[PDB]
């Protein structure tokens, strides 16, 4: 890939 | 945490003031890029990387999470707001001076907290903004923050120049200064 | 002074030995406290302070949040490593190296990447260490380093000063030499 992948935030 | 290489994938900040975010990913310490979350488009930092792609939707879903936390904590926290702390100015040459070959000025602007800074550039006592440009907010192990600021110049025995750095951790706009 | 609230979420990955061993932590942090996090090696989220207690027991509450926070180290940290591979760790910079006193002796080494990189001081064949001292590794921001290395002298005649820098970046050793 030439495609940075992110960790989610999450919604308390 | 012991490693190789550490990566932020990535430094999510939102904070009341402004209000304002910014999203980046950082690997081994420096700035990879940063979305710019006003105009919904990704910068990179290093241009061997801007063969890749990366979608600011992605940026934006995230700092409207952190949006909505920040909120449920302030009252849950007993409105805690951020302690000012002071930050730590150094002002250095990129390379060995030698007059009339062009060279960086570098502020580096450290232990930052609240990320909220202005860093300035005097040239003879007054304000520069031309040749001035700056990294974003990047993060520490501690959770402050540290900022860098640069002015391209030519050195010359006629001219020195002040790092100012305003902050309210500081008594008054800090003072650094260099000369060649 | 005006208060501010921040709120950080930091999405890491710590990498040893290329792939082999990989560590995800995801941190919240509220102003400069991390509140909680979840980390690979748990498998779980985990609230560091009463502050994230709720959202730790609500998020490990979703089986499918979990689930994709487990995967994540495959999903993110050996996903993103791969384009590191192919650009930043393949990053090569040769720095610089220039001797000049401030008795005192000053190597400065400039423009390098990456930060792994070995400075000594000899005087005449041999190694000095005692009357040594090195700045820690200085970031320029713009995906450089930069250190200086310092030697206190007492020189005698014919005394020979040598800076000796290796780096990932040289097939040999860098050297450069001054004498009184």
């Amino acid at each position: 890939m030439a495609t940075p992948l992110l960790m989610q935030a999450l919604p308390m | 945490i012991v490693a190789d290489h550490v990566a932020s994938y990535g430094v999510n900040l939102y904070q009341s003031y402004g209000p304002s975010g910014q999203y980046t990913h950082e690997f081994d310490g420096d700035e990879q890029f940063y979305v710019d979350l006003g105009r919904k488009e990704t910068v990179w930092c290093l241009p061997v990387l801007r063969q890749f792609r990366f979608d600011p939707q992605f940026a934006l879903t995230n700092i409207a999470v952190l949006k909505h936390n920040l909120n449920s904590l302030i009252k849950r926290s007993n409105s805690t707001a951020a302690t000012n702390e002071v930050p730590e100015v150094t002002v250095f040459s990129k390379s060995p001076v030698t007059l009339g070959q062009p060279n960086i000025l570098i502020c580096l602007v450290d232990n930052i907290f609240p990320p909220v800074v202005n860093i300035t550039w005097l040239s003879n006592g007054h304000s520069v903004t031309e040749g001035v440009s700056e990294t974003s907010f990047l993060s520490k192990s501690d959770h402050s923050f540290f900022k860098i600021s640069y002015l391209t110049l030519l050195p010359s025995a006629e001219e020195s120049y002040d790092c100012k750095v305003e902050h309210w951790g500081l008594d008054k706009p800090l003072l650094k200064h260099w000369e060649p | 002074s005006p208060e501010d609230f921040v709120y950080q979420f930091k999405g890491m990955c710590y990498f040893t030995n290329g792939t082999e061993r990989v560590r995800l932590v995801s941190r919240s942090i509220y102003n400069r406290e991390e509140i909680v996090r979840f980390d690979s090696d748990v498998g779980e989220f985990r609230a560091v302070t009463l502050l994230g207690l709720p959202a730790a027991e609500y998020w490990n509450s979703q089986k499918d949040i979990l689930e994709r926070k487990r995967a994540a180290v495959d999903r993110v940290c050996r996903h993103n490593y791969q384009l590191e591979l192919r650009t930043t760790l393949q990053r090569r910079v040769e720095p610089t190296v220039t001797i000049s006193p401030s008795n005192l002796l000053v190597c400065s080494v400039t423009d390098f990447y990456p930060a792994q990189i070995k400075v000594r001081w000899f005087r005449n064949d041999q190694e000095e260490t005692a009357g040594v001292v090195s700045t820690p590794l200085i970031r320029n921001g713009d995906w450089t380093f930069q250190i200086l290395v310092m030697l206190e002298m007492t020189p005698q005649r014919g005394d020979v000063y040598t800076c000796h820098v290796e780096h990932p970046s040289l097939q040999s050793p860098i050297t450069v030499e001054w004498r009184a």
